[PDB]
Parts: structure tokens; sequence; C-alpha cells
């Protein structure tokens, strides 16, 4: 069989413009493993970004954390990109500090 | 006790062609990775001081030996017998071994392997058991496997010898991390609209350790019955984060708080208020 992935993006702390925190992106749910995660900042691929090493659910699908340090600001916009052999395209997940 | 009561080790074998096949593997307590597996030299990474347990040197580099040339071999066979099998490429196989301790001090262990992402095989009292949803080659597959020599005796004393003794010495050795609480930090904001005079109101739990929490919206002392949870998610630093919704009247609002109760904080539960 095959699965589309789910993608949450979400801070560790609270935002607060121009203050040092971390941005999540976790994606779950997935099979088979093989699959590309960015990170964005303004549309543009971040570069320093650390991953969790693959694992996988009871129910065989499988998860990964993408994350990196980053300081909200107003005007930055961040997302997580993903692409998998099971979308037709590549998923782009905002993150919203009030979600 | 509180953390993990179970140990085990994963892998993911990718078969694109006959020429590559790469495995990813990982050791793991519950949820908490704690060795990591460098595919190419086919060796462990031990991601805590503690990871070894109880175990000597020699009996941890005997154990990576075994699990080395059972990677390389396991690979070459199956690209060896995949036309035998019918297998069509790309194809993927994972597996899962380990045990865990039961409130009485039983301690239960398993093994399971899979192959396109559903149930393929599983152990059961010694016996490789083929998966209903693994067909007729998984019937294959464990009517093959008694054919090689010292294979089903070694995962017979790896899963009900060593690995009990492994779990009880590591869950000893890492307590002072496993069993440490950590509190959780919270906060609200206001969600997208759920519509027209609602309010999505969103309370956050970020931090805590253990995973087991309790997150209720409220009105006094009314736990308000339409909050919704999300999923526990991770994150990097072996703490855990969680969300609560309420979908509210742009007006009702006020007299409402978020409540989260945690293991950490036992007389301490934290209240947030709205207005
Ligand atoms: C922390 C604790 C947590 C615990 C929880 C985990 C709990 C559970 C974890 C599960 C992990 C399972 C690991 C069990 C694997 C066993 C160790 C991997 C091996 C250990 C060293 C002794 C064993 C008994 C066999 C050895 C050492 C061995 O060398 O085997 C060969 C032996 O070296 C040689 C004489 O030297 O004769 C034959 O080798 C020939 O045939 C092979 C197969 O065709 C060729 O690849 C090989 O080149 C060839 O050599 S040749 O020179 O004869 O041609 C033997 O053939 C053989 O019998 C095959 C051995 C070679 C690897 C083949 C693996 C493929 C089948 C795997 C399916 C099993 C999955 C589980 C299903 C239920
Ligand atoms: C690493 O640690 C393991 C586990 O040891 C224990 O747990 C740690 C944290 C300490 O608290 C120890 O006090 C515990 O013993 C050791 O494994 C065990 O070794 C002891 C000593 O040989 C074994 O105790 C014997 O067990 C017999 C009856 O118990 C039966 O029930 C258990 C339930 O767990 C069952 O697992 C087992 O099959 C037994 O048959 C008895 O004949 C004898 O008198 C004595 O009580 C104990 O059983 C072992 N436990 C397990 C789970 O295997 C390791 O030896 C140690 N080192 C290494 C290198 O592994
Ligand atoms: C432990 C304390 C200190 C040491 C720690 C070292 C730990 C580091 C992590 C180690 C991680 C790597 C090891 C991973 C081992 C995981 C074991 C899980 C076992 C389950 C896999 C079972 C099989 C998986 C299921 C099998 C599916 C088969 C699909 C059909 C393929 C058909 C084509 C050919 C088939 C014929 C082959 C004939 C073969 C003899
Ligand atoms: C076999 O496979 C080689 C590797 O291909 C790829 O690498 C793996 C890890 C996958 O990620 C896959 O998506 C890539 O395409 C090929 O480069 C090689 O040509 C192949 N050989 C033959 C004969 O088909």
């Amino acid at each position: 069989i095959q699965r589309t992935p789910k993608i949450q993006v979400y801070s560790r702390h609270p935002a607060e413009n121009g203050k040092s925190n971390f941005l999540n992106c976790y994606v779950s749910g997935f099979h088979p493993s093989d699959i590309e995660v960015d990170l964005l900042k303004n549309g543009e691929r971040i570069e320093k970004v650390e991953h969790s090493d693959l694992s996988f659910s009871k129910d065989w699908s499988f998860y990964l954390l993408y994350y990196t340090e980053f300081t909200p600001t107003e005007k930055d916009e961040y997302a997580c990109r993903v692409n998998h052999v099971t979308l037709s395209q590549p998923k782009i997940v905002k993150w919203d500090r009030d979600m | 006790f509180q953390g993990p009561t179970s140990f085990h080790v994963i892998q993911t074998s990718s078969f694109t062609n006959s020429t590559w096949a790469q495995t990813q593997g990982s050791g793991w307590l519950d949820d908490l990775q704690i060795h990591g597996w460098d595919s190419d030299s086919g060796t462990a990474i031990f991601l805590k001081p503690w990871s070894k347990g109880n175990f000597s040197d020699k009996e941890v580099a005997e154990l990576e030996e075994i699990f080395r040339v059972y990677i390389f071999g396991f690979a070459r066979e199956v690209q060896d017998f995949a036309g035998d099998f019918q297998m069509k490429y790309p194809f993927e196989i994972q597996g899962i071994a380990g045990c865990e301790l039961h409130s009485g001090g039983a301690i239960v262990s398993f093994l399971r392997g899979a192959l396109g992402g559903l149930d393929f095989l599983s152990v059961k009292n010694a016996s490789c058991v083929p998966s209903p949803e693994g067909g007729s080659r998984a019937q294959k597959f464990c009517a093959l496997i008694i054919q090689y020599q010292g294979i089903m005796e070694t995962v017979r004393i790896l899963l009900y010898e060593t690995c009990p003794r492994y779990l009880l010495g590591v869950l000893n050795a890492g307590k002072a991390d496993l069993q440490r609480q950590v509190k959780p930090e919270a906060w609200l904001s206001s969600g997208p609209s759920p519509g027209p005079g609602r309010l999505q109101l969103v309370c956050h739990v970020s931090g805590f350790y253990p995973k087991p929490v309790w997150v209720m919206w409220m009105r006094g002392e009314q736990e308000q019955q339409g909050t919704q949870l999300g999923d526990i998610l991770p994150n990097a630093n072996w703490t855990w984060y969680l969300r609560a919704t309420l979908d509210v009247a742009d007006g009702e609002a006020a007299g409402l708080s978020c409540r989260v109760k945690h293991s950490s904080l036992e007389g301490q539960d934290i209240i947030l208020y709205w207005r």
C-alpha cells in the first residue's frame, strides 16, 4: 500500500518577535520511507536543518521530525515543504503562531 | 515507575533494484531513541552515556556483529531470491523486535516484519508465523527460514534471553534521565476562526516529560466537553507538545480557562484565563 504524509508545523516556545526559538516540522503517517523535507524562510530553503533518524509507528507508517533554531519576526514567513511519491506536487504548510 | 517500559530495535530495508539496497536501523526505549546505526560500516552509535545498559563492551561488540552480519546477509539473500518470490522493484521491508516489562514483573518479547507497509510475519512462541496480509509469499518465507543453520535458535536466544536482561539493565542504568520530571509551559492564542461569530480558543502545552498529560478547557469547575485534543508531538529534547482547542461563541470566551495537569506538577495545576 502507500500513505500520504501528515505535516504539522509548530514552534517549541510561544513566539516572541526577535527572540530565539525552535521551528518544528513533524511529518508522519507516510509510506514508503523516501521523502524530501525542507524548511523555508520567505520561500527560500533554510540550510542548517536537523532531523531525527527514521522511525515508524505500530501500523508501519513512518515519521520524522525536522527542526531548526530561528527568530520569529513580524515580516518573515516560515513553512515546511514536503515531497513524496504519493503527492502530485510538493505540499507546503505554513507556520502560524496562533494555531 | 514512570518513563519507558520497553526496548526495541527497528530495521527499514529499501530495495530499489538488484544493485541498490539500503538499510536504516535504530534502538529505542518506547519513543526515545537510544541507539543509532551507521549503515555503511555496520556499527552502532550510542546516543546516551548509559545506552549499553549493564552489558560488557565485549557482549555489545558481539551483538553489533550479529546485527551487521544479519543486515548485509539479509539484503543479499532478498536480492538473490527476489525473482523466485516474484518481487517487483522498488519494495520496502521493515522489522521490529524487542521486549516489554508488564506491571506484574512479566517480560513479554515480540518480533514482527512487514512488506509494502503491511504485516508480513511475526514470531509466536519461538516460531515464524506468516501473517494473512503476506499471503503465499509469507508462507514460503517461514517454510524457508528454518533451513538456515542457527537462525531460529539465535532469534530465540536474543528475544527470550538477551532482550529481558538488557531491558532491566538499561532501565536501571538510565533511570536518572528516564524517570526525571520536566514541567511544561503553557500559553493561549486565538486560532483561525471556525466560522461567523465563533472563536477558536487554543491552549498550548510544551516541554513536558514524561508523555502522559491532561488538558481541558473549563468554565470554572465545569469541563467543556467540546474540548478537542490535538496529537502529542515531539520536540527534539525529549519533551512533548500538545494543543487543546475549543470552538466558542465570540461573546462566550470570558470565564473560560485552560487547565493543565501533569505528573511533574502535583499540587501545581496550570490554569490560564482567556480574559
Ligand atoms: C540488545 C538485545 C536486543 C535483542 C532484540 C532482537 C531480537 C531478534 C533480532 C533478530 C535478528 C536476527 C539475526 C539472526 C541472524 C543470525 C546472525 C546474523 C548470525 C550469527 C553470527 C550466527 C548465525 C547462526 C549464522 C552465521 C554467523 C552465518 O555466517 O550463517 C552462515 C554461516 O556463517 C556459514 C558457516 O560460517 O554457513 C552459512 O552461510 C552462507 O549462507 C548465507 C546465507 O545465504 C550467506 O549470506 C553467507 O555469506 C554464506 O557463508 S558461506 O561462507 O557459508 O557461503 C550460514 O548460513 C546461514 O545460516 C545464514 C547466516 C548469514 C546471514 C543470513 C541472514 C538471512 C536470513 C534472515 C531472516 C531472519 C529474520 C527473523 C525471522 C523470524
Ligand atoms: C544485568 O541486569 C540483569 C537484570 O538484573 C536485574 O535487574 C537489575 C536492574 C538488578 O536490579 C538485579 O538485581 C536484577 O536481578 C541481570 O539479569 C539477571 O540476573 C539475575 C542474577 O542471575 C537473575 O536472577 C535469578 O533468576 C532466577 C529466577 O528468576 C526468574 O524470573 C525472571 C523474571 O525477570 C526471569 O526473567 C528469569 O528467566 C528467571 O528464571 C533464579 O534462578 C535465581 O536465584 C535468581 O533469582 C535474573 O533472573 C536475571 N534477569 C533477567 C531478566 O534475565 C544480568 O545478569 C545483568 N548483567 C548482564 C551482563 O546482563
Ligand atoms: C542491544 C544493546 C547494545 C547493542 C545495541 C545495538 C543496537 C543498534 C541498533 C541495531 C539496529 C540494526 C539491527 C536491526 C535488526 C532489526 C530486527 C527486526 C527483525 C525483523 C526482520 C524480519 C524479516 C522482515 C520481514 C521479511 C519480509 C520478507 C519479504 C519477502 C522478501 C522475499 C524475497 C526474498 C526472501 C527470502 C529471504 C530468505 C531468507 C533466509
Ligand atoms: C539502480 O538504482 C540506482 C540508484 O537509484 C536511486 O538511488 C536510490 C537510493 C533511490 O533513491 C532512487 O530513487 C534513485 O533513483 C540507479 O542510479 C541505477 O541506475 C539503477 N540501475 C539499474 C540497472 O536500474
